[PDB]
């Protein structure tokens, strides 16, 4: 599977918005074209008003800061006539039917394999079957606790590698260690609330670190 | 302890009563709402240079305000409960710190396992050296003295 | 003041960090420092002995 | 074709304590390992006299202000460094 | 013509100041502080840390 799907700038995917890919990368560079291509799911203009609106001030229109979960969907993907849409007549608005949900559902699971970094199905389904055996109440919370207990993802938080992608690699090498030794089953064991996790390759993350903000570190010490 | 200057007055448990009826012939528990909050989500950031949006979850977001504080706290207050576990471990103990500075016994038995941590490299010579030397500072516990803004203003006092 | 600049009156500038390295840079600092204190003692010493 | 050496890891407190043990005897009491019946040592405890901190951010990083308070606290941790250099360097100077 | 120095090192208890000013006398922001300088690089991580996390950058 050498396909440009498995690259970061095709590697999301989403039917829903004016274009189709969506950049899930903090790292990674675009050129103007391509910053051109994605800047089109951004800004929208609005007829009566006259003028460019952001996602985020649609936001704010809404009086939107905090919200239940489930809501955020409705507000990312959909349209009304009140406040983003004034002007349009009610006969070009566009209204979603009820055979969206699989694509919509597909995309999801799609986004766990990419975050834990591209991850086989069958990997986030044996996943989604351990959070039902736990014990907790909100099923919606036990997964999203799951995916933080993992490693990779946990060297990633603690900001020693660019990604997720890379922090992979770094467990291959054995650069982390957990509780003093190379882990066991790193690919497949959830860390507890009480792990140790060390850098051993000490000058190759401090090199990483350097180099990464050198740009940015002031001429004036 | 005012709200105004104590948020952790402000995120506080709430008791609630609430009846639907009249109390002199009959009343019900009003059970027509949620006032014990649910998970959300907010956007944080966004970066107009790579179109990369920030979204963040809380299990507690309707109940809790100004969350990031608690692991952001500074180096002088974390070298503060080093300090004053070393001095007297009879009174300051781990329910004892947490609640001065307002933070988990997790979080102050944590910080007390990487500031040792710390303190045996700079004592065996692998940090602080050269130019730097001059700022690791060995502390005599019976030298310390902690002072209080008893005073109104600026100015603190030894008792 | 006529160097309203120079308001150390430095006679080379501060290595650049960039070039040369924080660690250097510091010590060139703390070393400027103890010079400043010897040339001191080394016009009292010759005006007294001469 | 890696000429990096196998490593076979050990916890923190294994090595310490072949490498210093008075370090190990003060870390115990500071961490609160004392309080639990079911973890607490034979060992009596040993009394805590001295620690090491790291104050490079304190006085170069964290006080900016001009007025007393943050000149107070800057003046008394270089006045409490000299009297340490300067308690060492006794030590030495006698013939 | 002053007092000598006790030999004693005193320390002011921040923990007694208002919630609207940070240890440094500025003022508190009441959310993340991000930058664009920070959030293109490997920064993004570190200034979005949990608050179930502990990280020591002196020992890593
Ligand atoms: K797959």
């Amino acid at each position: 599977v050498y396909r440009n799907s498995h690259t970061k700038r095709f590697s999301c995917r989403n039917s829903r918005l004016k274009y189709p890919f969506e950049q899930i990368w903090p790292t990674l560079q675009l050129s103007e074209d391509d910053a051109a291509m994605f800047r089109r799911n951004s800004r929208q203009f609005v007829v009566d008003l006259s003028q460019n609106i952001t996602l985020k001030n649609k936001f704010a229109l809404n009086k939107a800061t905090k919200i239940p979960h489930q809501d955020a969907r409705a507000l990312i993907y959909e349209s009304n006539l009140h406040l983003d849409a004034v002007g349009e007549h009610p006969r070009y608005l566009k209204i979603r039917r009820v055979t969206s949900q699989y694509g919509s559902k597909l995309m999801n699971v799609r986004k766990l394999r990419l975050l834990l970094g591209f991850k086989r199905r069958n990997f986030v389904q044996k996943l989604y079957e351990h959070t039902l055996l736990q014990q907790g109440s909100n099923k919606s919370w036990k997964v999203l606790c799951a995916l933080e207990a993992k490693m990779n993802l946990a060297v990633t938080r603690m900001g020693v590698a660019e990604d997720v992608l890379e922090a992979t690699h770094d467990l291959r090498q054995n650069n982390v260690t957990l509780n003093g030794s190379p882990a066991q089953m790193k690919h497949a064991r959830y860390l507890e609330p009480a792990d140790v996790l060390a850098v051993s390759a000490v000058s190759l993350i401090k090199q990483r670190i350097c180099k990464g903000l050198f740009e940015v570190a002031p001429n004036t010490l | 302890n005012n709200p105004e200057d104590n948020i952790a007055i402000r995120n506080a448990p709430q008791k609630v009563f609430q009846l639907i009826g009249d109390p002199r012939s009959g009343v019900a528990d009003d059970v027509t709402h949620n006032p014990f909050g649910e998970i959300t989500v907010e956007m944080v950031w966004h970066q107009l240079k790579n179109e990369v949006y920030w979204y963040r979850y809380e299990f507690a977001g309707q109940t809790t305000e100004q969350s990031h504080r608690d692991s952001r706290l500074s180096d002088y207050t974390k070298n503060l409960i080093y300090l004053l576990r070393a001095k007297n471990p009879r009174k300051w103990t781990i329910e004892a710190l947490a609640e001065k500075f307002h933070i988990r016994k997790q979080r102050v038995l944590a910080i007390l396992a990487l500031k040792e941590m710390e303190a045996h490299k700079i004592e065996s010579g692998k940090q602080l050296q050269g130019p730097l030397s001059p700022y690791g500072l060995k502390v005599r516990v019976e030298d310390l003295k902690l002072l209080s803004l008893d005073p109104t203003g600026c100015g603190w006092v030894e008792p | 003041h006529r160097f309203r600049n120079n308001k150390f009156l430095r006679l080379e500038p501060d290595l650049d960090p960039k070039v040369y390295g924080q660690t250097e840079t510091l010590q060139k600092q703390v070393d400027d420092n103890f010079s400043l204190l010897l040339a001191k003692h080394r016009l009292d010493m010759k005006a007294a002995a001469a | 074709t890696t000429r990096r050496r196998k490593l076979l890891g050990s916890r923190y407190g294994a090595r310490l304590a072949k490498k210093n043990r008075q370090q190990f005897e003060r870390a115990r009491v500071i961490l609160d390992c004392y309080s639990d019946e079911e973890l607490r040592p034979d060992s009596p405890p040993v009394a805590v006299k001295e620690v090491t901190i790291n104050t490079l951010q304190t006085m170069r990083f964290l006080f900016p202000q001009t007025s007393k308070e943050h000149l107070d606290i800057k003046q008394n941790i270089a006045s409490y460094k000299i009297f340490s250099l300067n308690r060492e360097l006794l030590s030495l100077l006698p013939k | 013509k002053s007092k000598p120095f006790d030999g004693k090192l005193r320390l002011p208890d921040v923990s007694q100041l208002s919630d609207t000013i940070t240890v440094s006398g500025d003022a508190a922001p009441a959310t993340l502080n991000l930058d664009q300088k920070y959030m293109d690089k490997i920064s993004c991580w570190t200034q979005t840390i949990p608050s179930h996390l502990e990280m020591s950058y002196q020992n890593l």
